[PDB]
């Protein structure tokens, strides 16, 4: 799977999301 | 290489303006062509790659997001 | 400021407060509004949208230009045709001036006013309808 | 794309002369010295000396096939979600 | 530096100076045919209809 | 102004040929540099429009029916 | 200033043709080297622009019905 | 800067007329290389940003209706 | 660097007008040869690149809303 | 969430509107 790989050419090796809740997500900027 | 100085030493004069043209002195007298200054930068770049003493070219770049 | 405790519900079970909301993931306390998806996207195309309405004014507001070595009155009286009785230019009538080879006259040329612009509001306007979930052609 | 078409649509014109920017917008541009303002209403003949020029700047096409493209990569996303590409895109 | 996009703006240069605006190429230059054919082969190949694999 | 006069003159000096490049005797020599036509005509031109002892240019033409 | 005044001499010397292009006497030799009149007149006219003795250019013209 | 000086008075001295290529007396003989307008221009332009003292270049022009 | 010093004393000299081309005295006689400004400002700016004493040059610019 | 965040490349930084009501909106320039 190159979904959690590096990329096609690398390109995708900065693209590292966390992995958190909905709440982790949304609150510290809902305002 | 020796070459590779005395072509650093023969860009540094004609830049400051020591390169000679024409020398006379009484009846003696000698002439010298004079060359263009991008014949001798790529002289020079040719003769620095040849030697391979340091490394100043690179391949081409690569883009990520 | 002040804050008040307001209890969801009294204690007989009547629903004092009400909270409506659709939950995205398991622990979620407030909801996420619906612009998030293309929040970014009509702030830029919006921002365009002002910048190409100024650059087209900008560039629909110079018509013509003058050259000449003599003084900006002369050369305005002299080809313009404006009077010295800058200086104001009447618009009754066609004009011919009459130039030294010096002077010259220049009716500038300007770019195409939407070039191209309306396809490319087309495609943004699709990607917000898709976000929002309203028709395409209802929101634009 | 966004933000090259803002940036390619936001310099309108380019004043090139030897004097002074204050004088070069005042006597090219039109701007009040009463960097400078220049008020939008009416239209404007300059008058330019020899060494003076003005360029009005022409960009390229706002939409130059990103469509089309926008229109392949969505059908295969569709393709890959399962999902019609009229319904997606 | 970052400069800020509210606005038009119209620089002054100097004789040496310069500004260009750069043009690119069409962003989709037949590439959309190109690969209608390749997908018109890979349906043919794998047995499924072309518009229902493209 | 009394520069008119001195361009008019050199104008007519040099369409005759009488206008002079370099001068001789024996050692002594002096060499003057040459200007177009289309300059001093400019020149001159420009000074009449300052001077405005006369009107030699006017406004744009009209037309009517 | 002193400036402008040298070079609206040297432009009606230029003009006249009492410019001065080499002069020689027995051994003695002097050349000067020359410049166009654009480049002169651009100089009057960036060096009158600074001093503001007076104003020669103005703004963008409007029109109205 | 020293420069500048130098600078502002080798244009003048171009413009004026008094920038000389050749000296000469009896033997003797020196012949001095010449520059064109524009560089020197650009070479007075650059050293006068590289200074500071005064502000003659400001960014770009803005509208409002 | 040492290269660094020739080489704006040599800019300098060419701007003002004191680089020669010939020089002679009765039999004696030597002729240099001359280079344009545009290779030696480019000759300049390199060997200041290479030398990293300052930074003149930074890397592109950007946007933001 | 990007939408709270600074943008694609920064270019959201400066966009920070107040959280205000209505009133606080309207009325300062209602007139």
């Amino acid at each position: 799977y190159h979904g959690g790989g590096s990329g096609f050419g690398g390109q995708l090796r900065s693209w590292n999301p966390p992995s958190e809740s909905v709440d982790a997500a949304l609150l510290p900027n809902f305002t | 290489q020796e070459e590779l100085a005395a072509a650093r030493a023969a860009l540094h004069d004609l830049m400051t303006g020591k390169r000679v043209a024409t020398v006379q002195k009484d009846g003696r007298r000698v002439e010298f062509t004079a060359t263009s200054v991008s014949d001798l930068k790529k002289y020079i770049a040719e003769l620095e790659v040849q030697t391979g003493m340091t490394q100043r070219r690179r391949g081409p770049a690569g883009f990520y997001v | 400021q002040k804050w008040t405790w307001i209890p969801r519900e009294l204690p007989g079970g009547r629903a004092s407060f009400i909270h409506v909301f659709e939950p995205v993931e398991d622990g979620q306390t407030r909801g996420a509004n619906v612009f998030y998806s293309v929040m970014e996207q009509m702030k830029m195309l919006d921002t365009l949208q002002n910048t190409q309405l100024q650059s087209a004014i900008v560039k629909a507001m110079y018509a013509a230009t003058i050259e000449s070595e003599l003084d900006t009155q002369s050369a305005m009286d002299f080809i313009l045709g404006a009077n010295s009785q800058a200086a104001p230019v009447r618009l009754g009538g066609a004009k011919v001036p009459h130039l030294m080879p010096g002077d010259s006259l220049n009716l500038q040329t300007a770019q195409d006013t939407d070039n191209g612009y309306s396809v490319f509001e087309q495609s943004l306007l699709r990607y917000i309808a898709a976000g929002l979930g309203v028709s395409y052609e209802q929101l634009s």
